[PDB]
C-alpha cells in the first residue's frame, strides 16, 4: 500500500488537519448535548406548556421545522465581488484583520477549545497567539479548523436568514446542516455571554428552541416557531435576520464549503449588485448551463 | 471526477479508510456527528468521497447527491459476526433507493487483520450479494489499519469510470 500512496504536501496536511479538529469540536459539543439530553428536553417542553395540548408533538413540529430549515451565508454583493468569490471554488473564514485576534478569543471560549488541548489536532486548531500583524503565531494553524458562519433561516425570508450583511445569500445543500453547531444568539454578542450550554448540534434541535429568545418587543423567534408549527401563515418581521443578537440563529459549519458542491442556490440581488442586468443574467445563464442546475437565481 | 458515498454501519471503518487513503495515517476515533468528506486523487481521477455517518435517521437529506452517486462503498466489520445480518439489512435499504439504480457498489470487507474475522465469501454470502439483479458490484477483503485492499477496491471503481 505504501508503495503506491502518492504523499501530501505540508498545506493539505495541514487543511486536513484542521477539519479533523473541527470534527472533534463538534463531537465535543454533540456530547455535551448527550449529556444533558434530559434537562434540555424538560426545559423546552416547560417552555411550550408556559407559551401554550400534548407538548411532545409540538415540540416535534418545532425540532422537524429548525431541522428542515435552510441554511443561508448571506453577502453583499455591491461590496465584494461575488465573481472572484465564485472563482476561488472555496468559501473561507476570516482566518483566510485585528477582530481575528477577539474572534479566536470568543471561539475559544464558546467551544470550549481548550478541552481539546491535549487532542494530537491541537497544534492545527490553536493560533498559539496574535503576531503584530493580527496574524496567528503558529505556523501550522489551520484555517480549516474554524468553522464558517450561517444563519438558519427557518422562516424563508425574503433576503435569508441574515440580511443585515446583504441582500444576496448562499444556500447551501441540507446535508452542510448536519455538521453545524447552532446557537441562538450571535457567539459574538453579550446576550450570548460566551455560554457553551447556548449551543446545539443538528440531532438537538431542542436546546436550541429552550434557549432561543422570546423578546417582548421586535421580531420574537419563539413565538414565531410555534406559530410556525401550528400551520400558521405569516409575514416574518421586518427584522427578521438583521440584528446579530437575538435577530437570527446562528449556525457554525464546522467543515469547508465548497464552490458549487455544496451550495444548492445562490441568491443574486439586482438591485444590490456592482454588475448591471445584462451582467448578473449572463453569469446566471453562464454557471447554469456548466452546472446543468438552478443554482444562480436572480431576484 | 467520481463522486462515492461511503456508508456502512457504525464502528466498520469508514472514517479510518478515508483518511487512510487521504493522510496515508491512521487517524484517532473521531464519533461521525455530521459527516466527512475528502477528494482523493488516484490514477488521474478525483474520487470524493463523503463519508456519511450514519444516514439511518437522515435519508431525505442525502437524496440530493444520489443523483450524482456514481459509487457506493459499503464498508462491514468482518469481525463484527453479531451484526453482520444488520448490516446487510442497511445494504438493502441502500439498493432499494431509486435514485441510486445506476451506482456501483464495493464492499469492504474491513478488519481482516483480526483472527475471527470472516474472508470476502463469508461476508458475500451473508451480505446477499449473489442474489442481486442488474447490481455492477464487488467484494474486497481490506484492513484500514494496515492499508491492504484499499486501492484495490480503488482500482475497480476506476474500471467502473
Ligand atoms: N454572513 C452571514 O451570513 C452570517 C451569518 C451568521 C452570523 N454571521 C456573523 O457575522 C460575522 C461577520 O460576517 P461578514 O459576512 O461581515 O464577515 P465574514 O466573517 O464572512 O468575513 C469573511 C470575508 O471573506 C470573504 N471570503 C470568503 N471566502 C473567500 C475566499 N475564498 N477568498 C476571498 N475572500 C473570501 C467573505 O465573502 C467575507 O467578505 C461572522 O464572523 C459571524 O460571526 C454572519
Ligand atoms: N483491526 C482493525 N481495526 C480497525 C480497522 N478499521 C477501523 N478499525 C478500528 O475501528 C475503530 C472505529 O472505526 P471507525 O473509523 O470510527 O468506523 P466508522 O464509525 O464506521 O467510520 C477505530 O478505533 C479503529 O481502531 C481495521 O481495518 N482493522
Ligand atoms: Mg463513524
Amino acid at each position: 500500500f505504501d508503495e503506491v500512496f502518492c504523499g501530501l504536501s505540508n498545506e493539505e496536511r495541514k487543511k486536513v488537519y484542521g477539519r479533523l479538529f473541527g470534527k472533534q469540536v463538534l463531537a465535543h459539543i454533540h456530547s455535551r448535548c448527550q449529556r444533558d439530553a434530559d434537562i434540555i428536553r424538560e426545559k423546552a417542553l416547560r417552555r411550550i406548556s408556559r407559551e401554550c395540548i400534548d407538548c411532545a408533538l409540538l415540540l416535534n413540529k418545532m425540532v422537524d421545522i429548525l431541522q428542515n430549515a435552510r441554511l443561508t451565508i448571506n453577502f453583499n454583493a455591491a461590496k465584494i465581488d461575488f465573481v472572484s468569490l465564485l472563482k476561488n471554488k472555496e468559501y473561507l473564514n476570516s482566518y483566510a484583520p485585528a477582530y481575528n485576534v477577539g474572534r479566536d478569543s470568543v471561539e475559544t471560549k464558546a467551544f470550549e477549545l481548550e478541552k481539546l488541548a491535549d487532542s494530537p489536532y491541537a497544534p492545527y486548531g490553536q493560533t498559539g497567539g496574535f503576531s503584530v500583524a493580527y496574524t496567528p503565531n503558529s505556523r501550522t494553524f489551520s484555517t480549516t479548523s474554524r468553522p464558517i458562519y450561517a444563519a438558519l433561516d427557518f422562516l424563508n425570508g425574503e433576503n435569508g436568514g441574515a440580511s443585515a450583511y446583504g441582500k444576496s445569500f448562499f444556500e447551501l445543500n441540507d446535508n452542510v446542516k448536519t455538521n453545524c453547531t447552532f446557537s441562538p444568539f450571535d457567539i459574538y454578542g453579550h446576550r450570548f455571554g460566551l455560554d457553551t450550554s447556548k449551543l446545539s448540534t443538528f440531532w438537538h434541535m431542542e436546546n436550541l428552541i429552550a434557549s432561543c429568545q422570546n423578546d417582548f418587543f421586535g421580531y420574537n423567534c419563539f413565538k414565531s416557531l410555534v406559530k410556525m408549527a401550528k400551520d400558521e401563515k405569516f409575514l416574518a418581521h421586518s427584522n427578521y435576520g438583521k440584528g446579530y443578537e437575538g435577530n437570527y440563529i446562528d449556525a457554525h459549519i464546522h467543515g469547508d464549503v465548497c464552490l458549487f458542491r455544496d451550495i444548492k442556490h445562490v441568491y443574486l440581488s439586482l438591485q444590490e449588485n456592482s454588475y448591471s442586468k445584462s451582467q448578473l443574467y449572463d453569469y446566471a445563464k453562464q454557471i447554469n448551463q456548466a452546472l446543468n442546475r438552478d443554482c444562480i437565481i436572480l431576484y | 471526477e467520481m463522486r462515492i458515498l461511503m456508508v456502512g454501519l457504525d464502528a466498520a471503518g469508514k472514517t479510518t479508510i478515508l483518511y487512510k487513503l487521504k493522510l496515508g495515517e491512521i487517524v484517532t476515533t473521531i464519533p461521525t456527528i455530521g459527516f466527512n468528506v475528502e477528494t482523493v486523487e488516484y490514477k488521474n481521477i478525483s474520487f470524493t468521497v463523503w463519508d456519511v455517518g450514519g444516514l439511518d435517521k437522515i435519508r431525505p437529506l442525502w437524496r440530493h447527491y444520489f443523483q450524482n452517486t456514481q459509487g457506493l462503498i459499503f464498508v462491514v466489520d468482518s469481525n463484527d459476526r453479531e451484526r453482520v445480518n444488520e448490516a446487510r439489512e442497511e445494504l438493502m435499504r441502500m439498493l432499494a433507493e431509486d435514485e441510486l439504480r445506476d451506482a456501483v457498489l464495493l464492499v469492504f470487507a474491513n478488519k481482516q487483520d483480526l483472527p475471527n474475522a470472516m474472508n470476502a465469501a463469508e461476508i458475500t454470502d451473508k451480505l446477499g450479494l449473489h442474489s442481486l439483479r442488474h447490481r455492477n458490484w464487488y467484494i474486497q477483503a481490506t484492513c484500514a489499519t494496515s492499508g491492504d485492499g484499499l486501492y484495490e477496491g480503488l482500482d475497480w471503481l476506476s474500471n467502473q469510470l
